[PDB]
């Protein structure tokens, strides 16, 4: 019911036979011309390999399609992707804080595995 | 690596104590054209490009360029009445059928929520049986150890 | 975004899972200290 | 995917936890099997 590239609701959906994932026609035709492969599974796919109604009620107050609707579409495109670049930069910083504290905890267990077993071994030697 | 979760029934003070040990180790180790340039600049500035609201602004008894403006208002009203005439002919019916499409889409999301919920419970259910078995093996190991510590003192 | 969020999630869950290893290991190490010292004294 | 990954890493660490405790139980069994022989040799001198 949706497209698996943009997140649209497609008007002419097409499905690929190598991996069954429903894509909008213009977006999947653009990908095969760029690099001739399926975007999801990275398998060989061509334009001839692809295999081919939605209602949107226009608002009662439909000038606004030129002015007010079109500015809000290119505002919401601009602000979201910039906030999404801000989302991708923060996680790669939080990836670094994850692995460093992970490797810090590995050195704790590596240090404490030598501490515990030798402390137990000294209890076994204490009996003699 | 082996930390029992369901078995270990671990205080919040132990979480603070272990985090200090981790923190002490942490202290030791210590593709577009020009449209992308405009979109990034507009979002960083947070400012939107202005649209033409001149058609709302037009006034009577004005010059030849504004005569073009008032005739533009006439073509917009004839288009607006034509666009309103299609909606009236369609009736709500057209708004009704798109609403039925939305309920079918919404139901598909709820089924994906049950499928993920069923699978995450199954992964937990397999883990819970392993933790209980790892409990008894550790408990029997501790009981055998406490026997040996007591016996070795008793023999000596 | 989602592919490293899997790497973020799998690390943070395993970090707190490996963090519970230390809390168990430090308490057992502490028990072996007082056991030996009370025994080696007498 | 978390509990799928949490199942796979913990199931390999459980065997390493037990086999470490298994080999520690074999060494404590040797101290128990040897200390009884010295007490068994007490009645031999009697």
């Amino acid at each position: 019911m949706l497209c698996a590239i943009s997140g649209k609701v497609p008007r002419r959906p097409v499905l690929s036979p190598k991996s069954r994932t429903i894509f909008e026609k213009s977006l999947l035709e653009q990908y095969v011309k760029d690099t001739g492969n399926d975007p999801i599974t990275n398998e060989p796919l061509s334009i001839e390999e692809i295999v081919e109604s939605a209602q949107q009620a226009s608002l009662t107050e439909s000038i606004p399609n030129l002015l007010t609707s079109l500015q809000n579409e290119w505002d919401a495109i601009m602000l979201e992707n910039f906030k999404l670049r801000s989302t991708l930069d923060s996680l790669t910083k939080k990836l670094s804080t994850v692995m460093y504290e992970r490797d810090a905890a590995k050195l704790v267990a590596a240090q404490l595995l030598m501490e515990k077993n030798e402390d137990s071994k000294d209890l076994p030697k204490s009996s003699q | 690596m082996d930390g029992l979760s369901f078995v270990d029934k671990i205080p919040d003070g132990y979480k603070n104590e272990i985090d200090q040990l981790v923190k002490k180790e942490f202290a030791n180790i210590k593709a577009d054209n020009s449209v992308s340039t405009l979109t990034n600049a507009l979002y960083t500035e947070y400012l939107k490009q202005r649209n033409n609201k001149k058609r709302r602004t037009p006034d009577f008894n004005d010059d030849d360029d504004t005569l073009f403006l008032e005739e533009y208002r006439r073509k917009y009203p004839r288009i607006d009445t034509s666009r309103y005439i299609p909606n009236e002919s369609s009736e709500v019916s057209l708004l009704g059928i798109v609403d039925s499409y939305l309920k079918h889409q919404e139901i598909v999301l709820d089924t994906l929520l049950p499928q993920t919920v069923s699978n995450q419970w199954r992964i937990n259910n397999d883990y819970i049986r392993q933790t209980c078995t790892i409990v008894e093996e550790m408990n029997i190991q501790q009981r055998k150890q406490i026997n040996d510590l007591e016996i070795y003192r008793k023999r000596l | 975004l989602d592919s490293l969020t899997k790497k973020l999630s799998t690390v943070m869950y395993e970090r707190d899972a490996a963090k519970l290893v230390a809390a168990q290991l430090l308490m057992e190490k502490n028990e072996d200290s007082k056991d030996l010292p009370k025994s080696s004294q007498q | 995917s978390t509990l799928c990954h949490h199942s796979l890493p913990a199931l390999i660490e459980g065997q390493r936890k037990y086999y470490a405790d298994y080999y520690a139980y074999r060494q404590e069994i040797r101290s128990l099997e040897g200390r009884r022989k010295r007490l068994q040799a007490m009645l031999n001198s009697s």
